[PDB]
């Protein structure tokens, strides 16, 4: 139960956040671009992922 | 002491034996953590006899739970105190309210 | 029995005609002794504690 | 290529809390530092903190005092509370007295070169019987953080002293720390941050020595941080033990009279390897010690299984 | 004498040593399973939250 | 009755507050609720249990 | 009074761009407190030269088209921001571009200059088509104690400065003998390959320390 509700927060999205549409490389450094305040857990964004 | 509570918990505490409840109204002449001594307003106060009642408190002693039970005194020297008023709290009793 | 014999005779100790019976406190459990009480049988001599 | 910071004002408000400032703090170094000094300043900081106490007819907390108002386990934890400073000293007792039906405060103690008592007015106990009277030997050990009364017996080694009772140690200084990093613009560079890191103490200390050692620990612990030697310990042990191990144990052991037991002390012969080896020759010799006096050590050597009077090519090794 | 010894050793003899879990209506196969014990202090049981 | 009392005291209606972990030190997104609540403790104590 | 300083320490390391530290025993709260502050400094402020801008060849916006490459013009930016760079004297350099013909650009078909060292000359920059396809460009990397995105830049590429990629530390419990709970701290570290995980740190350590020259005593 708090498992769940933790991944789906986490991969849910809102309408405009911080973050909003930027571009990455992979997803390292889309914790770095989290962890640091930059974006919104939730924002759309393109990513290079494999 | 519930910060939040219903009401209930000053009669509870009386009604149930825990606490210690003045007898006859007056003023508290001696405040021992062992015990407590009331002279009598004269009004109660039976003719003959006169003088005080004293309340002798239950000192750390065990439940039927193995819990512990405790009175003290929650009045202070030469307080007044009217009939029926809290002169002792019980265990898990405060200033005459219920505190589980 | 024979190699119990043999260390009470080494180690000399005078193996008792008395058990060992005596009310000890109950492992992990730890406290203060607030009172002793002694219930003595109508005419056994109190001893000295009691 | 970098900044470091250094604290401006230190403006106190009240003996309890006060509001530091620190003005040199590049990007978000407000946070950094901010954080992890709260972390440290919670926790690590020391106190002295009222330990034991033995109180005159009193036998342990379940108790009354005779013309108290107080419960015995309600008087020591007022004096959990008892805030106090010594400096040079690292464990004083303090000394209480006072009769006479009035409110006993931590004023009525009695002065020591080291003791400040940061707060006077702070309630002990009362008294209400014209006579009734109380003394006291509060004992102060200084520490670090949660030290509780339970852990205390380990050591034990005889606190038969049962009269002494142990309160728990809530050794600290801190009670809430709260920082917050407003922007301070140093009049030129981009931006900078302050950091108005605010306290709440129990008067004992005093808010820059705090936030120092605060530093002094931080610097301590990331000092290993730098290198990384992947260092480890030699440990394996010995699986041989020579002689019997009960050589290595202590003349107290040997539970005999008073006079026998200072005679091995003042002879030199603490542990049971030495008076194994010295031989009755060796002991008329010594220090009031007879017929009745030596009689004694061959019963409790008898009965142990030990003898007196023997070698050992070898005594004592070897760490 | 708890000696302090020992526990160095219990964590030996515990190591590689399942233990059982088993809790109260034993229902299907799964209300008994078997864990790798790790030392606590506390008197309390811990209990991975996905089983 | 309960947010005029929530006014008085200074605090907000929310009943929920921002709160900071105490760990990372940084903010939790969303305001959590804190207050007090009048709590027993029942005697199932672990070590009568154990 | 007198303080707690770890023993024992296995930094077991995959490949030499990844590492793992391990790290026992910390005084209680003290994993946490060391390890979220080395993360902060470890991922924000860890010096470091990426890439800021490029000017292009072939055409004037972001949204355009080059001929005889799949590669879209966001995409080759993506492919730069993960090209690792380490400037000597220099404190910024401006490489070309000259390489064209069937197939991919990697970062040995970039100009060697004097204080330049890629860490990545297998690094795929871009991919060219058929015939012949031209491509030259010039690319000005930029230095900064940080992450700077191309947002940031108002008077363009975001700024990947500090050679950390990854950082996380987990905090589990470590047992002293007869200590019950003292923190174990695990730090696990990724790099750009420009420094390796194992100084990374003790700069980024050496880094918080001299903030603290104010107060120690």
């Amino acid at each position: 139960q708090d498992v769940v509700l933790g991944l789906y927060y986490m991969t849910r999205d809102c309408v405009n956040a911080k973050g909003e549409g930027m571009v990455l490389t992979g997803p390292k450094e889309a914790e770095r671009l989290y962890r640091s305040g930059l974006a919104s857990l939730h924002a759309r964004v393109k990513v290079r992922i494999t | 002491k519930p910060l939040v509570g219903t009401g209930m918990e000053r009669a509870v505490a009386v009604d149930s034996g825990v606490t210690a409840v003045a007898k006859r109204g007056g003023v508290v002449q001696y405040v021992d953590a062992s015990r407590i001594v009331i002279k009598v307003n004269e009004d109660e106060m039976y003719p003959g006899e006169a003088g005080i009642d004293i309340y002798n408190l239950t000192k750390y002693t065990r439940s039927n739970q193995n819990t512990c039970i405790n009175q003290m005194p929650c009045v202070s020297l030469g307080e007044p105190v009217e009939r029926g008023d809290v002169l002792a709290d019980g265990p898990s009793t405060d200033l005459g309210e219920l505190a589980l | 029995t024979p190699e119990e014999k043999l260390l009470r005779a080494i180690f000399g100790e005078k193996a008792s005609d008395v058990k060992d019976s005596s009310l000890r406190v109950p492992n992990g459990v730890s406290g203060t002794v607030i009172d002793v009480q002694v219930f003595t049988r109508d005419g056994v001599e109190k001893d000295k504690r009691a | 290529e970098f900044l470091k910071p250094r604290l401006v004002d230190i403006e106190q408000v009240s003996s309890t809390h006060a509001k530091v400032t620190l003005e040199p703090l590049e990007r978000g170094f407000g946070h950094t530092l901010g954080n992890a000094l709260r972390r440290i300043l919670l926790s690590s900081m020391p106190g002295c903190a009222v330990t034991e106490v033995e109180i005159d007819g009193v036998l342990h907390e379940y108790s009354t005092k005779e013309g108290v108002q107080e419960d015995i386990l309600e008087i020591l934890l007022n004096l959990k509370g008892l805030a106090v400073r010594v400096q040079g000293k690292d464990e004083v007792i303090l000394t209480l007295n006072k009769s006479g039906i009035g409110p006993v405060t931590a004023a009525d103690i009695t002065h020591d070169g080291d003791v400040e008592i940061v707060k006077p007015q702070h309630v002990i106990c009362h008294l209400t019987d014209e006579n009734a009277s109380i003394s006291m030997r509060i004992k102060v050990q200084r520490g670090r953080g949660y030290v509780p009364a339970s852990t205390r017996i380990h050591s034990e080694e005889d606190e038969r002293p049962i009269g002494r009772l142990l309160v728990d140690a809530c050794y600290s200084p801190v009670e809430r720390i709260a920082y917050n990093v407003e922007a301070a613009r140093v009049e030129q560079r981009t931006d900078l941050d302050k950091l108005v890191i605010e306290m709440e103490t129990n008067g004992t200390i005093d808010p820059e020595e705090a936030i120092r050692r605060a530093a002094t620990i931080l610097a301590e612990q990331l000092e290993a941080f730098v290198d990384l030697r992947d260092v480890r310990q030699p440990e394996v042990k010995e699986e041989k033990p020579e002689f019997d191990p009960i050589l290595l144990r202590p003349v107290d052991d040997l539970e005999l009279t008073v006079r026998s037991a200072n005679c091995l002390k003042a002879e030199a012969i603490h542990y049971i390897g030495d008076l194994v080896q010295r031989t009755e020759v060796e002991l008329l010799k010594t220090p009031n010690l007879g017929k009745k006096s030596l009689t004694e050590i061959k019963d409790v050597l008898a009965s142990r299984g030990l003898s007196l009077g023997m070698r050992l090519e070898n005594w004592p090794p070897a760490s | 004498r708890e000696e302090a010894v020992v526990w160095d050793i219990l964590d030996e003899v515990i190591r590689e040593h399942p233990v059982l879990l088993n809790r109260a209506p034993t229902l299907h196969r799964l209300g008994i399973q078997a864990f790798e014990p790790v030392l606590i202090e506390g008197k309390a049981i811990q209990l991975h939250p996905l089983v | 009755e309960i947010k005029e009392l929530l006014k008085l005291g200074d605090l907000p209606t929310s009943g929920q507050i921002r709160l900071y972990d105490g760990r990372t030190g940084e903010q939790f997104e969303r305001p959590v609720t804190v207050g007090y609540m009048y709590m027993l403790k029942l005697n199932h104590l672990v070590d009568d249990k154990m």
